[PDB]
RNA sequence: UUUUU
RNA sequence: UUUUUUUUUUUUUUUUUUUUUUUUUUUUUUUUUU
RNA sequence: AAUUAUUAUUAUAAAUAUUAUUUUAAAAAUAUAAAAAUAAAUUAUAACAAUCUAAAUAAAUAAUAAAUUAAAAUAAAAAUUUUAAAAAAAAUUAAAAAAUUAAAAUAGGGCAAGUCCUACUCUCCUUUACAAAGAGAACGUUUAUAUGUAAUUGUACUAUAUUUAUUGAAAUAAUAAAAGGGUUGGGUUUUAAAAUCGUUGUAAAGCAGAUUUGUUUAUAUAUUUAAUUU
RNA sequence: AGUUUAAUGUUUAAAUAUUUAACUAGUGAUGGCACAGUUGUUCUAUAUGUACCUAUAAAAAAUAGUAAAAUUAUUUUAAUUAAAUUAAUAAAUAAUUAUUAAACUAAUUUUAUAUUAAUAUUAUGAAAAAUUUUUUUUUUUUUUAAUUUUUAUAUAUUGAAGUAAUAUGGAAUAUUAAAAAUACAAAUUUAAUUUGUAAUUAAUAAAUAUAUUUUAUUUUAA
């Protein structure tokens, strides 16, 4: 029974505060295709004053018009924002944390202590892989905890479960900007009817099951893109009469790599092999490089 | 233990637990209560209640208490009460060199206190007591035998009494009472085996039947019940009325609190002492500032090493061990006692049953025994006074402090028949035991 | 305990010391001595202190003789029996130191499946809570309780707090003396003692097994997970159930039977929402977001909150037996909301 | 465990099976208040 | 050193 | 010894925080106990 | 390969020799092997068929304290019970099943020490050494010297102290041996080729003209529905 | 048709057999020669070195100093049965059972009584509280022989309008006390309430209620 933290996030607030009461610079790993669904609910009232380094991953597939406003929004509030294609990997995102403190850090009173970094975000959007990439390499090349790297028991090699107490990853050394873990507080599974669509749309929570069939997100990625064009160019990419009238033809027109047991005279193709295609291809930013969220021009 | 001490002499025989709970009903004379209340004693403690009329009667007794439970009054008070009823009622003549009662005492600083606590009993009018210890030209200081002594109560270390006998200067002929103090250690090779060999010459005189029948009242007072103490009392003495209180004995006091410091390095045992000596104490008459404290050492080689290290670090430290001269040891005691010097680099001289004002015992080496620990610790908190004992245990004494730490949180008797000191006791746990290395395995691996 | 006997030694209190005079009381049983000197404590309040150790001891000699209620006194030792007077302190002294209209006093009598001189078993309606949450407002069982006082017993005491959305069978004890006995029947079983029925949507893994999850309640409502296979050992307790999928909708639902060996919070539903990730039908608190009712041919109008959680406390094996030697097993029949989906599926609802 | 309340069987059909466990000083040595066949 | 139950 | 001096270690004349548990409430509530 | 035994001992050469060892007239389990259904070769199939008697001859194996038993009920002993006691009435024989009897004081959690392990600053006897002395040192050798852990080791005035400074460490994750089920608590369970080889029950002793005076009952459900009739 | 796995086999056709199961494409290799146990090969598995890596062969002793297991002889001629315990300057004995020996007196029936020495023998394992059934393990054959009785019961009537009274097996008594039952009268707040009388209650005082021997140990005679 290996589930995760399960409960409304708006009750994980007064405990998140005392976690920020001691931290210095707040981080976050989001998805630029989902500027405010991958955010914790308090992002508004979370800190308002600690220097946030809010990062949007997979930005190369998120649209560029909505990228400007979301950039200058926090950039007006003061809290910074950085967008990355992730092809140039987190190694450059790490470089940001080397630069995005030297300019904004308050000078350390004691020459070598830390810059205690509070990280948040969904573990499946890039926050896990960002920790366990810097957490694994610290075991070999050593900065603190000062022991001979032998006491890690059998079958762990990593510990993001059952201890996660004072556990923290030293990302840098001379400006030792360390980073916390924040035991995963996001995607509560009590999500909204629609948020699970935009979440499974982006490849996040890639589970497509009885809880969320392909034909429920595929109906969503089709009806979101009612403007046929540069998306019908993916349809026209597979012999489609450009405009699809509705969900029946376009999904059935793309059954060239789909099908099941059908007669030699009347073929009864398979619309689920066409479902996953239309679903999973939009995940790759292949069909269109367009966001999902609405980007409130107002403050909210 | 109940399911024990049956297979052990001196016990399996009833223990007089008849509480009498007040001095009046113990029939102690109002000429002695006026002197007791004069001292400050109003209510009889647990050991006193039960063993004062067990010696007000002529029952040969084994007084056993915890620490600072009143044993010194317990045995001494009724013996003065008894001596007074000898010289007045029976009119048994004093004679010259023939004392009515002897008292024994292990250490020189213990002999003297047993004299002033008995000196304060001149309300027991005719009784005159003289104590004696080593001196210079001291054999020429039995002049106080040729001189006025006639001392009905003669408190002395056993060895000097024995020489006054074998050279025909003492004559236990009329020894009516024979008391022993801190007998746990005194009746053993630990001191000299000289408490014994003195019982017997007394034991062989009251069964001589050609001089008057002076049935000498033997009184043993011992905080510890050792295996040695049992047999040389259970097997030789006649009708030993025991006074053991098995539900408060072989345990450190309640209001006393213990502290265990784990020390990894030989030279680190020092800072932990000075850091402990930052409690800033100073009294009227009982560069750095320590409280009332005794520091107990493994050896007198070291008891002066640290002493000089303390002094040269700025404390008013004192020093008391055996190899000191006569003037220095007399002085260095009369400074610690009576206000001055506030801290006493002592060896196991100060462990053996001494009373004062001390309030904090540093075990500069937690001892390897349960007597050498109850005797040091038991000097801290006496008769309801609060008190702290700090233990600088090491890697080598870890076991004994693995268990002391565990027996205290439970308040258990420290292996209720203590050992390792008087009864050296290769039987760790007292019976025909050599504990096994248990099993029922029966697999017996093959290759 | 060794510290409990310490403060007992170091407490003056008023320590009502009670002599045992030569004539009237020497020889009497101690529970006569206390009960005719201290009329304030009920006799049962006097047995607790006399046996518990916060006792009225007796002191003759140098030790305290804690005693059983029948130990008789001694021949005038002026053997004092000390009794406690100001327990309140570090001691923490022991226990003992609207209106229900009709249509309720009747409503609470159709919810009775079994009654004898020692318990009462009811049939709780799915959705009525037990403890009050809107402190003046909600109609719960504890406010109803002075309705099952059949034969004028003293306000039955609730024994195991069924949850809000959980339907089913409850047990009240009809006697504060029986309630002490009926404790060992609930907490941390070794073998099952109760059956929970439910309709989880989505055929789980193998239709027999045991679930061991390690719950952790972070306030508010954190509700954590397996995190330690052994335990976090500090803030975690485990909840074990031996589930059996009795029958199963072919691949989209199942009718599961949980035998909850433990007593953890929503342990039925949180372990069901992660036996597969197939939660119970209408479980909007832990699962419940797959769809509104998880999108079936059931009553599907409001849905968003229509479908009530198909969970039913089905059977409890009481320890009271019956005229024939069998132990009694209440069999609270399913609510219509489960009788809906059982007959809509044609299963033989076993009452 | 602690073997209590022995039973001395005399014969059968003449001991009534309640008098077996009798000859033990207790509430037995009375008549079974509610027998079962 | 001091807040809280 | 040796017994003398006025003394002298005297010489001498051969629970939790911090800058009570539990019974599967939904904050505040119940009920049992210590 | 223990053999006249699961076998073309094949380095080579080869292509129309009928070229010279395999009992049994029955039935089940099993074992191999087998027509039909929820464009391919597959399924699973614990489904027909098909092969495997008996008797005759030949004969081994593990096992063996013996019983006077052994049906069946039922209480009594630090005990775990092999017996004994009351109360019963339990027949031969062959066959087939394995319910019981003939193969470890164990499995799982929670704790603590130990061996294993790594690591050296301080420990011991290493030898293999190196330098030093000695010879006008072309070298061969014999003494005096502290290096590496090389590498093995081990290290919790009569009194009233003394017999232990003398290698120091690491959840050393697994083993071992222990305990245990205000500090404190997770675990709940018992086996892997069985000639049956003692009881057991199941069937049977092959034609009886003929059930059933009395033994003994694996015999087993009483209702979830649909559609009527007042 | 050469390559890391699964069933059958279960003294089996084999002291590892048949089928199941996980990848590499011989211009670089089937043995030439070569290595060997306080150690070879080593693609580093403390895997393999001729059907038990404790390798095999030979010779030997410290090797149950170890709940180890055995230890060969009927008809006899002395007893006990859990007791002991002090590390360490001048204090009468450890205790057990055993073998072999030794001595009767202030000390009563005209009773009774296993004391002493020498040597042999020291492991049969309690933790807590409370406290100052019983004699059996072991019999030469004939008789003889003193410890045996089962089960304890209780109902009906009338009036109540929901309680008592009468009858039975403790009974009715008597007074002091109360009747919280209750019934009656009288006074009234009608009525309920106030008031008293007696059923009745309790305390206490007095007089009342059933029978053996005989089956187990107390001796002879050979
Ligand atoms: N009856 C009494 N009541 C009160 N105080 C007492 C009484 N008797 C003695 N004391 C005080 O308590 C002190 C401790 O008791 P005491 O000096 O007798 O200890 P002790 O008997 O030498 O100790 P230990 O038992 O360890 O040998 C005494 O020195 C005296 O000050």
């Amino acid at each position: 029974g290996a589930a995760w933290y399960l409960g409304h996030m708006q009750s994980a607030a007064n405990m998140l505060a005392d976690k920020v009461k001691d931290a210095d610079f707040i981080l976050e790993i989001r998805d630029a295709r989902l500027p405010f669904t991958t955010e914790n609910p308090n992002i508004r009232k979370l800190t308002a004053g600690k220097p946030r380094l809010i990062i949007f991953n997979k930005a190369e597939l998120s649209n560029e018009d909505s990228n400007r406003a979301i950039q200058e929004y926090y950039e007006r509030n003061g809290a910074f924002a950085l967008f990355t294609s992730a092809r140039r990997c987190w190694r450059d995102v790490v470089e940001a944390v080397q630069r995005f403190t030297t300019h904004i850090l308050p000078p350390l009173p004691y020459k070598t202590v830390a810059h205690v970094g509070l990280v948040v975000g969904m573990p499946n959007v890039g926050k896990s892989t960002l920790i366990n990439s810097l957490r694994l390499a610290h075991e070999y090349q050593f900065h603190r905890e000062d022991f001979r790297r032998s006491r890690s028991p059998e079958t762990v090699s990593i510990t993001p479960g059952t201890t996660r107490g004072m556990k923290l990853v030293p990302l840098s050394k001379d400006p030792p900007v360390v980073l916390y873990d924040t035991p995963g507080l996001t995607l509560p599974g009590c999500f909204t009817k629609e948020s699970g669509l935009k979440l499974a749309a982006c490849g996040i929570i890639p589970t497509n099951d009885v809880s969320l069939p392909q034909g429920m997100v595929a109906r969503y990625i089709y009806d979101i893109l009612v403007a046929s064009g540069s998306s019908e160019h993916m349809a026209e990419c597979l012999h489609l009469p450009r405009v699809p009238i509705s969900f029946d033809d376009c999904v059935a027109m793309i059954c060239e790599r789909s099908g099941t047991s059908g007669q030699t005279e009347m073929g009864n193709l398979d619309p689920v092999r066409a479902h996953r295609f239309f679903v999973h291809d939009f995940i790759m930013g292949n069909l269109g490089k367009i966001t999902l969220d609405v980007l409130p021009r107002r403050l909210l | 233990s109940p399911a024990r001490t049956a297979q052990s002499p001196l016990l399996a025989k009833p223990v007089k637990t008849k509480v009498v709970d007040n001095f009046a009903d113990m029939l102690v004379t109002p000429a002695l209560q006026e002197a007791l209340a004069d001292m400050g004693v109003s209510t009889p403690s647990p050991i006193q209640q039960t063993a004062i009329e067990a010696v007000l009667q002529r029952k040969n007794t084994v007084i056993a208490a915890p620490h600072g439970e009143g044993k010194t009054l317990a045995y001494l008070l009724p013996l003065y009460q008894n001596m007074e009823k000898d010289r007045d009622v029976y009119k048994i003549p004093l004679r010259e060199r023939r004392p009515r009662m002897i008292l024994l005492a292990p250490t020189k600083e213990l002999v003297e206190q047993l004299q002033t606590v008995c000196a304060r009993l001149d309300a027991a009018t005719g009784l005159t007591s003289v104590c004696f210890t080593s001196r210079k030209r001291s054999k020429y200081h039995l002049s106080r035998m040729l001189k006025n002594t006639m001392a009905d109560v003669l408190v002395m270390d056993p060895k000097l009494i024995l020489r006054l006998l074998r050279t025909r200067r003492l004559f236990i002929e009329d020894l009516r009472y024979f008391a022993v103090d801190e007998a746990d250690a005194m009746m053993s090779s630990l001191h000299d085996h000289d408490a014994v060999q003195l019982l017997m010459k007394v034991q062989k005189r009251n069964q001589f039947k050609y001089l008057w029948p002076v049935q000498t009242q033997y009184v043993f007072v011992t905080a510890y019940m050792t295996r040695k103490l049992e047999y040389i009392v259970g097997r030789k003495i006649s009708d030993p009325v025991t006074c053991m209180f098995r539900q408060l004995m072989h345990r450190p006091q309640a209001r006393l609190r213990h502290r265990f410091y784990a020390i990894r390095r030989e030279p680190e045992k020092f800072t932990v002492l000075m850091h402990l000596l930052r409690k800033n104490g100073h009294v009227p008459l009982p560069f750095a500032e320590g409280r009332r404290t005794i520091i107990f050492f493994r050896n007198i080689d070291a008891t002066t090493a640290v002493f000089h290290q303390l002094r040269s670090a700025g404390f008013a430290v004192s020093l008391l061990h055996a190899s000191l001269p006569y003037k220095v040891r007399k002085e260095m005691y009369a400074d610690f006692a009576s206000g001055r010097t506030n801290i006493l680099c002592a060896t196991d001289v100060a462990a053996r049953g001494l009373d004062l004002h001390v309030d904090m015992v540093i075990n500069f080496d937690v001892p390897t025994n349960a007597l050498a620990y109850l005797s040091r610790s038991g000097r801290t908190a006496r008769m309801g006074r609060e008190g702290q004992v700090l233990n600088l245990y090491n890697k080598h004494q870890g076991v004994i402090v693995s268990a002391i730490k565990a027996f205290l949180k439970d308040n258990l008797p420290m292996e209720g028949l203590t050992n390792r000191k008087a009864d050296m006791m290769q039987p760790r746990y007292a019976e025909w035991r050599t504990h096994k290395i248990n099993a029922l395995a029966r697999s017996y691996v093959s290759l | 305990l060794s510290l409990q006997a310490r403060e007992e030694l170091s407490r003056k209190s008023n320590e009502l010391q009670y002599h045992v005079v030569t004539q009237d009381w020497f020889g009497q049983r101690v529970d006569d001595f206390v009960t005719q000197h201290h009329p304030e404590w009920d006799y049962e309040t006097v047995k607790r202190l006399v046996q518990q150790g916060h006792i009225y001891r007796y002191r003759k000699n140098g030790k305290k003789r804690y005693t059983r209620l029948t130990d008789r006194l001694e021949f005038d030792e002026l053997v004092v029996v000390p009794t406690a007077s100001f327990w309140e302190r570090q001691l923490a002294p022991p226990s003992g130191v609207f209106h229900l209209s009709a249509k309720t006093r009747e409503m609470a009598q159709e919810m009775v499946l079994f009654k004898n001189e020692h318990v009462i078993v009811i049939n709780k309606p799915s959705g009525v809570p037990i403890m009050p949450t809107h402190d003046p407002l909600a109609m719960n069982i504890t406010d109803l309780l002075p309705a099952w006082r059949y034969t004028n017993t003293q306000t039955p005491v609730i024994c195991h707090n069924l949850d809000t959305e959980t339907s089913g069978c409850v047990v009240l004890a009809r006697s504060a003396n029986t309630h002490r006995m009926l404790g060992r029947m609930f907490v941390k079983r070794v073998v099952p003692n109760s059956v929970y029925w439910g309709f989880a949507v989505g055929k789980p893994p193998v239709n027999f097994g045991r679930i061991r999850m390690h719950f952790e309640v972070q306030k508010g409502q954190g509700g954590d997970v397996i995190v330690a296979r052994p335990t976090p050992t500090a803030d975690s307790k485990v909840g074990i159930a031996e589930f059996v999928v009795n029958a199963s909708a072919l691949e989209f639902g199942s009718f599961i039977s949980f035998y909850p060996l433990t007593t953890r919070r929503h342990q039925e539903r949180i372990m069901a929402a992660h036996a597969l990730r197939a939660p119970l039908l209408g479980d909007a608190k832990y699962g419940g977001e797959s769809a509104f009712p998880h999108s079936l041919s059931l009553f599907w109008d409001p849905a968003r909150k229509d479908v009530p959680l198909h969970l039913h406390h089905r059977k409890i094996q009481l320890p009271y037996k019956n005229g024939a030697g069998e132990f009694v097993c209440v069999t609270a029949p399913l609510p219509p909301h489960m009788e809906k989906t059982f007959k809509r599926l044609g299963w033989p609802v076993d009452a | 465990a602690a073997a209590a309340a022995a039973a001395a069987a005399a014969a059968a059909a003449a001991a009534a099976a309640a008098a077996a466990a009798a000859a033990a000083a207790a509430a037995a040595a009375a008549a079974a208040a509610a027998a079962a066949a």
